[PDB]
């Protein structure tokens, strides 16, 4: 052992002492996944945990919100424009085509800097409201369109706005930058999560679920008002049937998340639920339509006294949601010690 | 990436002063430091190591005890405080990036050095030929010779190269015996075994002219040659 | 998809005209790639320690 | 005969006891999975109980057979301290797995966070001092072919209070307050029929399990102490037979033999780690 | 056209039956077998605190990175057991990881979607990322560089593909597997690759081309692991339904398959010896095996790991075979 193989030894040896502070570091971290189905909640419900910690306008949190919704309010108008041309909709005005360009012209630029400069809002405002794209947006059934782009349309002045600050409304009605994985620390009362969010994985879970053995909890984003809204609620059955009853998560309680009850509670007064589930045989009003809904997911669970669900009816209004979270998880946590000590 | 020293000047013997170098664009905490002092006409003479995360200092057995070597991560700051300066303590003092892993290249980027004035079982590494004449484009070989064979039993040969050109701080040219550090030109190339060492120069220019110094890191008294200058 | 559907048809097609050699001259190459690198394979014939880097 | 009887039910406790000791300690320094603080706790009680084993119980088996004292004086003294240092450090790890299992069950977030080995090396070190406080006094200054604890009225408040007495109280509570969150917990948690099956069985798993814990020190120990109290009071009203006082005297020890049984034999991760050796 | 793909299907079939005279079984059952690889663990790499999901050696087999779900690529030095570099993810979730033929570079990636580079040999001196490769819509399941501008990536969204690191941009793109992609083994020249999917095929690329120059399908469930033989005219899968299959590229078959009937745990990565007499194949049973590569028995086994056998590489001198595994440990053995 040369003087350079003790100082590399040393270097070694500083290293695995970073390494051991930072699996410390990690150790204390809750990973939680959530695992919701397309348009369930999951992102909504992450925003929504950031923004209404300690009071309902948290501002700090509003603040790093604004790329996004910039994002939303820019691609809206590409992406209502860009629907002419597969609709064959002409503008009233050929000008808007000049501002067309503009408005591709300064994608780039809003984007990667996360602002919306003024000229881009007088090409906003311009093309958004040209009848041309009107009708074109009135079509949106036939174009990949998201459903926040009406509110964010009719509000640009406010999103352009130097000291711009993202609403409540606004932000939870944004949709997350599809990223393969998103990560999210929180630290409620003292209690570190990390919510792995999967976003959009191209992939079968079989093969990257396992990744995953270890969480603390998952949580499971249900859209309670997609029961009407390709077989939303029986893609949500299927998926929490497989994910509950994975062989990887036997022991891994599930954090059940019943999202948009309110409006679910619209819904069943208009449409019965008898659509999706023909078996219902129950009354068609809340806080009974949503008690079935709970009980077919929590029914799917399988392999019971290893793993258990807590349902919840999530409120975007109150931190009943990061609440929640935390008792599940503290119950989670209690209920494996109580295991190892062999009382239950 | 610089190292730049601060300190020196006239200090009257047996007095005391603090050398500090402040480490610019690199990971500083991650470098063993080093001082190396070279007297005002003479070779390179190594001074004090202190490693990446401080836990190992040593000093030149000529130094130990009157000098401390420190650093400051957070500062990205190397420290020598010097005690009772002798006359022989006059020197430029040079502190040394050296980064020790797997294939690293320490000794690679040196400071530029501040010089000091004071008022008035070793390997001997040997390279007694020096100012050897030579003419642009001419290949040229110098010997280095050791006092205890630099190849350790792990394969390695542990004899660096430096190219002290006129004015300027010393280059890192081969720094394990035959590996060209980054940046070097792919015509000098370092050979030896054992003891007996020869960095060939294969066509050399004028950037070549200069001194070039051996250095042993098999131990640590980290001892260089008497430098083979090169003259046009 | 009609454009899937004869995309795979020429891929197949152009999988199939390719040279297939026999299992035998396959099987033969393999074996005598073996034979010709069997001193040269420390973990079919342990080396003696002293040739051994992790000993 | 009976030197070889009780010699040898004597040897075969004592080699269960070192075994059961041993193995445990093996166990836990062998498969990874079994570093936790809960374990590490687990395991030092076993080296505790082991230390008895080897450094007490040989010597008061002799004591036992030949019916005397038949080595010195200052191993006496050594055997006494010996004894009592081990002794009350053994019941002062129940008592630091207890109060471990209390904030394990009480306190999650101090669980996730805060809890680190180096919780259990201050546990360790606090019953090792418990141990250390109870044995040295009569060797400094609270103190004929037999070897006895110092019967100070004052030390025997001393010791049997400070040994074993507010361990009882401590072990007492802490699974009291386990089984009332345990229970809590059960009740936070054809479908309902199941539920409330499901939860009395894991009522009925936690009263087994804390059942065991408790009884196990209790009938260990608590006769030797209520011995130990009241005898060195008793100084002619009470005579302890020598059939019973030995019987009582190797329960407490058997306490130590019984130990690594509830706490680490009982545990199904130890079950697996010694399946896969 | 489905009916034409079919017949299409068949003549291939037929054309492979054409040129199947003897299985590699009967030509080889005459060599001596090898007696029983007795590899002992040389070193344990300790250090990852999550499952190694990949390790890759070095070209100078002294040095090998891995890939933990801790979040940490770890360089070792394997002679020493020295740590080189750590290099700390922006995704834990990393299911692969190559190492540069030159070794100035290491790659990584898993469920964010990208292959990120790193520059082990920087001026200033830390690893830093050196490029961010995305474009792939699933999981990266394997890289490998092809030099230090080129690495091929498989992915979960069923496609390879070919990058020029210094652009970021996919050079070439390789569609047709219908399945996840599960592994890549670049050819020894480097000319072309194979890639073993969940639709339990084993596709050959043309990187330069671009295409599938041919389809192996004999395994009954995904791919997990796949390695061409040293001479890279043959190649080996290993699949989740419990067996090792070696295909030949000029063959067109699958000569020969690795596969015990107490074994019933899928196969995490193979391996050949640098002779590739050996087929050194990881395993979820927690051990890795060992294999004659020509006569289909078990020579050795690699018990040692703790939990499953995720990844492991032989050295390119042959010397010794790193398994790391989800027990969080790499195993040198020799
Ligand atoms: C000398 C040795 C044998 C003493 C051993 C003490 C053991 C055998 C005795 C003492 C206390 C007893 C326990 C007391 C309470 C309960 C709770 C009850 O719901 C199930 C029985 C159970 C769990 C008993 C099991 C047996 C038990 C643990
Ligand atoms: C499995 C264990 C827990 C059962 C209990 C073992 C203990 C309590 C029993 C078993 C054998 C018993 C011993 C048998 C022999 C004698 C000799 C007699 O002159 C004094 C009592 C004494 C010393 C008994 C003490 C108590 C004893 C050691
Ligand atoms: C069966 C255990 C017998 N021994 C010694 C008696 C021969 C115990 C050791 C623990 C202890 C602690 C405090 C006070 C005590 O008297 C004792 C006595």
């Amino acid at each position: 052992v040369s003087a350079e193989d003790k100082a590399a030894a040393e270097r070694s040896k500083m290293i695995d002492k970073n390494l051991r502070e930072d699996g410390e570091k990690q150790r204390r971290e809750i990973k939680l996944l959530l695992l919701g189905t397309s348009n369930s909640g999951k992102n909504t419900i992450v925003k929504q945990m950031k923004i209404i910690h300690s009071g309902g306008f948290n501002l700090e949190a509003c603040k790093e919100y604004k790329p996004l919704i910039i994002y939303n309010a820019i691609d809206s108008l590409t992406r209502i424009i860009r629907a002419l041309a597969a609709l064959r909709i002409d503008f009233h005005n050929p000008d808007r085509a000049y501002d067309a360009v503009q408005l591709f012209a300064l994608t780039g630029p809003a984007e990667s800097k996360g602002e919306i400069t003024p000229e881009l809002l007088g090409v906003m405002r311009r093309l958004w409201a040209d009848p041309g794209a009107q009708a074109c947006f009135s079509r949106s059934s036939e174009y990949h369109l998201e459903d926040n782009a009406a509110y964010y349309l009719n509000d640009l002045e406010r999103i352009a706005a130097a000291d711009y600050i993202p609403t409540v409304e606004d932000i939870l009605r944004s949709r997350d930058m599809t990223t393969g994985i998103v990560e999210n620390k929180f630290t409620f009362k003292e209690l570190t999560f990390k919510m792995v969010d999967v976003g959009a994985q191209r992939s079968e879970r079989k093969k990257w679920i396992h990744c995953f053995e270890g969480v603390t909890a998952i949580i499971f984003c249900v859209e309670l008002s997609g029961y009407d809204l390709t077989s939303r609620m029986a893609a949500s059955l299927k998926l929490f049937d497989s994910i509950c009853n994975n062989k990887w998560f036997i022991d891994t309680s599930l954090i059940l998340f019943l999202n948009k009850k309110d409006l679910l509670a619209e819904k069943i007064r208009r449409i019965p639920l008898t659509i999706c589930f023909p078996e219902y045989k129950g009354q068609n009003t809340y806080e009974e339509a949503a008690v079935y809904i709970q009980r077919q997911f929590e029914d799917l669970n399988r392999n019971k006294e290893t793993k258990e669900i807590y349902s919840h009816f999530t409120c975007s209004t109150d931190t009943s949601n990061i609440q929640f979270v935390f008792d599940a998880v503290t119950d989670v946590i209690i209920q494996n010690n109580l295991k190892y000590i062999g009382l239950c | 990436v610089q190292l730049v020293e601060s300190g020196g000047g006239l200090v009257q013997p047996g007095g005391s002063r603090k050398l500090s170098c402040s480490a610019s664009g690199f990971a500083f905490s991650s470098f063993g430091m080093h001082w190396v002092r070279q007297a005002p006409e003479k070779g390179l003479e190594w001074v004090a190591y202190i490693s990446s995360g401080s836990g190992t200092i040593y000093y030149a057995d000529t130094v130990k005890g009157r000098f401390t070597i420190s650093r400051d991560d957070p500062k990205n700051t190397l420290f020598l405080q010097m005690t009772s300066l002798r006359s022989e303590d006059t020197a430029m003092y040079y502190c040394v990036r050296s980064i020790y892993y797997y294939g690293s290249s320490p000794f690679d980027f040196w400071g530029q050095g501040t010089t000091l004035t004071v008022s008035s079982s070793d390997i001997v590494m040997t390279q007694a030929t020096s100012s050897v004449p030579v003419t642009p484009g001419e290949s040229v070989s110098i010997s280095c010779r050791s006092s205890k064979s630099l190849l350790h039993s792990n394969g390695n040969t542990y004899l660096y190269w430096f190219l002290q050109r006129p004015g300027q701080s010393p280059q890192l040219l081969i720094y394990r015996m035959s590996n060209l550090a980054s940046g070097v030109p792919d015509r000098f190339s370092g050979s030896g075994s054992g003891t007996a060492f020869t960095l060939t120069i294969s066509r050399l220019e004028a950037e070549d002219v200069g001194v070039y110094y051996c250095m042993q890191h098999l131990e640590y008294p980290l001892t260089f040659g008497a430098g083979t200058k090169l003259e046009l | 998809s009609i454009a899937q559907a004869r995309k795979l048809v020429e891929q197949l097609k152009m999988e199939a005209n390719i040279d297939r050699i026999k299992v035998s001259k396959a099987a033969a190459d393999l074996m005598a790639y073996c034979e010709a690198h069997a001193k040269e394979d420390p973990l079919l014939t342990p080396v003696p320690a002293s040739e051994n880097p992790f000993r | 005969s009976y030197q070889v009887i009780t010699s040898l039910l004597l040897g075969t406790l004592i080699f269960c006891a070192v075994l059961g000791n041993a193995c445990v300690v093996a166990a836990i320094a062998l498969e990874r999975s079994l570093q936790n603080v809960a374990n590490y706790l687990i395991g030092s009680l076993a080296v505790t109980d082991l230390m008895v084993s080897v450094l007490v119980l040989p010597m008061a088996a002799l004591y036992q057979v030949l019916n005397k004292w038949t080595l010195g004086q200052v191993t006496c003294d050594l055997f006494i301290a010996l004894d009592v240092l081990c002794c009350t450090s053994s019941i002062w790890h129940l008592c630091a797995i207890a109060l471990d299992r209390y904030w394990a069950i009480t306190d999650p977030i101090d669980y996730v966070n805060k809890r680190t080995p180096r919780r259990a090396a201050a546990l360790i070190s606090l019953t090792w001092l418990i141990g250390f406080l109870i044995s040295i006094p009569p060797m400094l200054g609270w103190r004929p072919d037999a070897c006895t604890i110092s019967k100070d009225h004052g030390y025997t408040i001393y010791s049997t209070f400070g040994a074993f007495y507010i361990p009882l109280l401590l072990m007492l509570v802490l699974y009291g307050r386990i089984f009332r969150a345990a229970r809590f917990r059960i009740r936070k948690t054809r479908n309902a029929e199941a539920k409330r099956k499901m939860a009395l069985a894991r009522e009925r798993k936690t009263v087994k399990t804390l059942g065991i814990i408790m009884g196990t020190f209790i009938l260990c120990w608590l006769p030797f102490f209520i011995v130990a109290l009241v005898l060195p009071f008793c100084e002619s009203s009470c005579h302890m037979p020598t059939l019973l006082g030995a019987i009582i005297n190797w329960l407490g020890y058997s306490n130590s033999l019984l130990n690594p049984v509830i706490y680490a034999y009982f545990n199904k991760d130890f079950q697996n780690a010694f399946k896969k050796i | 056209l489905r009916q034409e793909a079919e017949q299409l299907k068949n003549q291939i079939r037929d054309a492979r039956k054409a040129c199947a005279d003897a299985t590699l079984s009967q030509i080889t059952n005459n060599i001596d077998p090898v007696g029983r690889i007795q590899m002992r663990t040389r070193r344990t790499l300790r250090g990852h605190l999550a499952k190694i999901y990949a390790m890759h050696w070095g070209t100078d087999s002294r040095l090998l990175v891995s890939a933990s779900q801790d979040g940490k690529l770890i360089i070792w030095d394997s002679y020493t057991t020295n740590k080189v570099h750590a290099i700390p993810l922006r995704s834990s979730w990393v299911m692969t990881c190559a190492y540069a033929p030159s070794g100035n570079y290491v790659a990584c990636g898993g469920l964010d979607n990208i292959c990120s580079i790193y520059n082990l040999k920087t001026r200033e001196g830390n690893v830093r990322v050196s490029r961010e490769l995305a474009g792939h819509t699933g999981y990266l399941s394997c890289c490998r560089f092809l030099d230090d501008n080129q690495i091929v990536t498989s992915s979960g969204d069923t496609t390879c593909a070919l990058w020029d690191i210094e652009t970021g941009q996919q050079t070439t793109t390789f569609t047709g597997h219908t399945g996840d992609v599960m592994s890549l083994s670049l050819a020894p020249d480097t000319r072309l690759f194979v890639s073993g999917a969940c639709d339990a095929s084993a596709k050959l690329w043309d990187v330069r081309e671009g295409m599938c120059r041919q389809t192996f399908t004999g395994h009954e469930s995904d791919i997990n692991a796949i390695c061409f033989f040293p001479n890279g005219n043959a190649f080996a899968t290993g699949s989740d339904d419990a067996t090792c299959r070696l295909f030949d590229l000029r063959a067109d078959q699958e000569l020969m398959t690795y596969s015990h009937d107490n074994i019933i745990c899928g196969i995490t990565s193979v391996s050949f010896s640098k002779s590739g007499r050996l087929l050194l194949a990881g395993y979820d049973d927690f051990n890795c095996n060992v294999w004659d590569a020509l006569k289909a028995d078990r020579a050795g086994v690699l018990a040692g790991h703790d939990n499953r056998v995720s990844c492991l590489g032989v050295t390119d001198d042959g010397m010794a075979v790193a398994t790391g595994s989800w027990d969080s440990f790499l195993k040198i053995w020799n």
